[PDB]
């Protein structure tokens, strides 16, 4: 549901994220637990407190997983089918939460790449995070 | 609503440094670009066919200031957001027919704007506060739907 | 919920003809099946790996049983729902952490279960009132988020 | 985002409706117009009173649109490609309306097909209409 132009920036953005992917995923994850407390319950086995190590251990995973979706952005439902089964069947995450973590990613990316967060990119990124989300929440039964 | 003196502090603090001439327009611009169906409520504004088009537009920058305005008024009456927005709610719901989900998206756009301007000075603890506010306005504005 | 007499008549007429024992369960089973993530709030019910055990499952029927009683509750408390579902509001929100969109989904399903059993006898006009009833309860339910 | 089994129920449901198509689309529309009145503002010139031949003309145009979608099921962006330009670039229909309309086609079918509106079924049409809407609202620029 994207576009040629969109994908360009999704990269242009990823680009200046590069090997910061983990620093960010954490902040997103943290901004999320902080701004939207209910999302915490999905992590009881978690010391969520600031600087939490496992929290960062997650941040890097999520980020990397996104780095994947950008590369295989044209075959998503497929290249991320292991995560859908995890998030839809096993974990059973409310689709509403993917909206929050996505907003928090746009915020995070926002406050760390002021030059790549151009209206047209923001729009793009938003669309991208939108799709990935529909994926990870699309195998419910 | 109801934040905590810890929160009330970080917000009023941050709100101060906001350029009450750009931000309102910034948010309304990104709203229009990111969630384009919203342009529909703005034919009367003119050119809005491209990001630069929308963002450039002074009609948008103009309306943006009015919008920001209402937030400011609201931040000032966190204890009465419902009443504070009572007329704006009749306006937006009965009169204009905006769907409430959109109030929630403008609020999130605003928050992305504060992050873009204030970079890392915009911290999780602070955004959390703001998220309490924009949700508040969003809910306040939606009352003629309740 | 600002309903008219018309909309009150059409309703209380069709609610009497409701299987106070089988609809609540028909609904919750349908939510759980179509909006599977809702299943997370029901582990202690057991087997829900397929649409059949779900529907069949006793607890579901047992629970849907109570749920509807709450709908019948407000269906004769239309002038005060905010009150009527306060405790229920406190439960699902502060204690259960159920995202309010879901209430709108359940009630939207409740309108589907009603549209199943009463076929033709469930007219667009009726729907419009029920849609109003479900909206009320739904929001009335999300209140400890207001 | 539909499992091969979904499509099954979509065709055994589509079938059991057949000639009722244009008929039910008109009923799905009226329910939307009455239950969700803001939706009317997208048809400024129409007459949306009961038995409005205008609604019924359109209701069918809509139901045909669907059977056409229930056809190129796995190449939807492309089959419904053009309609995406009307609701997304010309009409700019609030995506929330689609959800409203979809909920009405549903209620319409469960009141006219108790013999085929079982759960596994219900969730199929919903996934479907949602994917239908995602596309018709997916081109916005
Ligand atoms: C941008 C969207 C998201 C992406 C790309 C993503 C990605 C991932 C990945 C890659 C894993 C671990 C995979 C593995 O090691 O096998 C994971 C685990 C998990 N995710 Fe997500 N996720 C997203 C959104 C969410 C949301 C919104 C929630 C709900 C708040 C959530 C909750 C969880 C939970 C509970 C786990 C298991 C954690 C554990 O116990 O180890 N995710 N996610
Ligand atoms: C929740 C955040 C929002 C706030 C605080 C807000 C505030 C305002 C204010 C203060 C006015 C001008 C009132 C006047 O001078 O009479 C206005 C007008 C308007 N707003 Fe909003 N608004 C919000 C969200 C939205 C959204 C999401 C839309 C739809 C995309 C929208 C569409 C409009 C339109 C079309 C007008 C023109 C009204 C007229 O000229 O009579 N607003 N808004
Ligand atoms: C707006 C429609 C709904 C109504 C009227 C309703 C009503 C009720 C009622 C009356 C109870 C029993 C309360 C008690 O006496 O302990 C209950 C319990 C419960 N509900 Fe709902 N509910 C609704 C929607 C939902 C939704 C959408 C979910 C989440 C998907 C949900 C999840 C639960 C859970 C997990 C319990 C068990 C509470 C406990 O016993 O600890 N409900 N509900
Ligand atoms: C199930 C999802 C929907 C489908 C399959 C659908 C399909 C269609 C089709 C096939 C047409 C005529 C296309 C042509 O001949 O050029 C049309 C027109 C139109 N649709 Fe939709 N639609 C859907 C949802 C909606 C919604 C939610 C709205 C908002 C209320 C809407 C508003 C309109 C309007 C305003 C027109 C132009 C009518 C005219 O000027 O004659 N549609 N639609």
């Amino acid at each position: 549901v994207l576009s040629p132009a969109d994908k360009t920036n999704v990269k242009a953005a990823w680009g200046k994220v590069g090997a910061h992917a983990g620093e960010y995923g954490a902040e997103a994850l943290e901004r999320m637990f902080l701004s939207f407390p209910t999302t915490k319950t999905y992590f009881p086995h978690f010391d969520l407190s600031h600087g939490s190590a496992q929290v960062k251990g997650h941040g890097k995973k999520v980020a990397d997983a996104l780095t994947n979706a950008v590369a295989h952005v044209d075959d998503m439902p497929n290249a991320l089918s292991a995560l859908s089964d995890l998030h839809a069947h096993k974990l059973r995450v409310d689709p509403v939460n993917f909206k929050l973590l996505s907003h928090c990613l746009l915020v995070t990316l926002a406050a760390h790449l002021p030059a790549e967060f151009t209206p047209a990119v923001h729009a793009s990124l938003d669309k991208f995070l939108a799709s990935v989300s529909t994926v990870l929440t699309s195998k419910y039964r | 609503v109801h934040l905590t003196p810890e929160e009330k502090s970080a917000v009023t603090a941050l709100w101060g440094k906001v350029n009450v001439d750009e931000v309102g327009g910034e948010a309304l611009g990104r709203l229009l670009v990111v969630y384009p169906w919203t342009q529909r409520f703005f034919e009367s504004f003119g050119d809005l066919s491209t990001p630069d088009a929308v963002m450039g537009n002074p009609k948008v920058k103009a309306h943006g200031k009015k919008v920001l305005g209402a937030f400011s008024d609201g931040l000032a009456h966190l204890d009465n957001l419902k009443g504070t927005f009572a007329t704006l709610s009749e306006l937006h719901c009965d009169k204009l027919h905006v769907d409430p989900e959109n109030f929630r998206l403008l609020g999130n756009v605003l928050v992305c704007v504060l992050a873009h301007h204030f970079g890392k000075e915009f911290t999780p603890p602070v955004q959390a506060a703001y998220q309490k506010v924009v949700a508040g306005v969003a809910n306040a504005l939606a009352h003629k739907y309740h």
